[PDB]
DNA sequence: AAATAAGATCACTACTGGGCAGTACCAGACTCGAACTGATG
């Protein structure tokens, strides 16, 4: 059915908890974003770059895992006889101690993540970490993966250059020449300071249609609260757009820190003052609106 | 936690340090990391874990070692 | 333009993995000196 089950009331608060943390809403531009990138991952047309963006609490990671998970089970009819072919490897970039982004990391962790035996004991057989690098280059060569995702692409900027800031893509650039591997780089709206495009846009309120489907979310997330009595929360749309200016992620841990505490004090249903008790910091919105008008303005042009 | 502790082996309830405020203008990472590891590990007992680093490792006493030879992002990982 | 930063390079120091030329053993196995023995013209 489209509700939460009847029978998790009897449950523990914890398996409500459970139950409603793995519900992942598909709302139209989520399932969108991944029809594209599900039709350029079939058909590349050439190309070695899938940039992704969108400001933080889009849902850019559970998209990645999504993706994920489709392209494993779609490619698992084939991997009982064909091994060392893994589908999807998908990594997170480190954000630098120091000035510049590190390279010998990202190796290892690339490395580490493909389960690569023996990364201590590399050698280079005739740039930055020459030995981890063709190992890698190897590694995504003999392995074959589908995609290499990378999240958190934004922290590949730590370079405080301009004259550095589009080099420093380099090494990536020359490793999916070389291996003939999707490099899908999710990240938020930084990734703009530098090939295809794809714009995980929010709901703004300025199009009726982003106003109707945040509405459309918001009930659905409403129908899967694990309470005794459905909280009704579509009348207070405007404070939930305030405080999320329309990200169905942040909207997400709002609503379920706000259960958590239902759960917690053993209530029944969600009013006003438990929202504002766990309500994103008002310079915090405005902060994140900056951020995301910022990202806009770049990606407008035409 | 501590019902659990006694249950469930290898596990902490709450991990608490302080920052340090450098001797040199920059903050110390690896300071960070290393003291981090150490309050996070040495009150434990020999619960025999392997870091993937080589050369953080427990000894004899129990004490955690870090060698000045380690890299940072090897002490962060 | 002079002054102040900062990365690059050389040089030295301390630390810690860690392998190659070489020896030794134990029966299983193959090949053929040397001989043994029977059929034959
Ligand atoms: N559409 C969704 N439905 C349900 N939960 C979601 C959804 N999108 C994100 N989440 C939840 O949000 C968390 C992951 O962060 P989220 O996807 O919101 O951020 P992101 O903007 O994609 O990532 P980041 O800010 O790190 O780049 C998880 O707890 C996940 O369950
Ligand atoms: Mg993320």
């Amino acid at each position: 059915s489209t509700g939460f089950p009847l029978e998790l009331l009897t449950r523990p608060a914890t398996e409500r908890l459970a139950y409603f943390e793995n519900y992942t809403v598909a709302h139209p531009r989520l399932k969108e974003v991944y029809e594209i990138l599900m039709r350029t991952i079939a058909e590349p047309a050439g190309a070695s770059f899938i940039f992704v963006y969108g400001a933080s609490g889009v849902g850019k990671t559970t998209l990645r895992l999504r993706v994920e998970q489709k392209l494993t089970e779609l490619a698992l009819p084939k991997l009982e006889s064909d091994r060392a072919r893994v589908p999807v490897v998908g990594i997170e970039a480190i954000a630098p101690e120091s000035r510049y982004f590190n390279w010998k990391e990202y190796y290892t962790r690339a490395l580490i993540t493909l389960e690569e035996p023996l990364i201590d004991h590399k050698f280079d057989y005739g740039v930055v970490a020459p030995a981890l690098r063709r190992a890698l280059e190897n590694a995504l060569i003999h392995r074959h993966p589908d995609v290499f995702f990378v999240d958190e692409a934004q922290h590949f900027g730590k370079v405080a250059s301009g004259y550095k800031l589009q080099d420093q893509l380099d090494c990536l650039k020359s490793l999916a020449n070389m291996t003939g591997i999707l490099h899908c780089l999710l990240g938020t709206y930084e990734l703009l300071t530098f090939s295809v495009d794809i714009h995980f846009r929010r709901y703004c309120a300025d199009s009726p249609e982003d106003v109707q489907a945040f509405k459309s979310v918001l009930l659905t997330f409403q129908q899967h609260l694990p309470l005794a009595e459905t909280p009704n929360l579509v009348d207070h749309w405007e404070y939930f757009y305030e405080r999320t200016l329309g990200c169905i992620g942040t909207l997400k841990d709002w609503l379920k820190r706000v259960l958590s505490d239902a759960l917690d004090r053993e209530a029944t249903t969600i009013t006003l003052k438990d929202l504002q008790k766990r309500a994103l910091s008002v310079a915090q919105c405005q902060k994140m609106f900056k951020e995301i008008q910022e990202g806009e303005r770049q990606l407008s042009e035409t | 936690a501590l019902p659990k502790l006694e249950s469930d082996r290898a596990r902490v309830p709450v991990v608490g340090i302080e920052a340090i405020a450098p001797e040199s203008r920059y903050f110390n990472w690896k300071e960070y990391y290393t003291r981090a590891l150490i309050t996070l590990e040495e009150p434990l007992i020999d619960h025999k874990f392997d870091y993937g680093v080589r050369g953080i490792s427990r000894d004899n006493f129990g004490k955690i070692n870090v060698e000045s030879k380690v890299v940072a992002p090897a002490l962060r990982r």
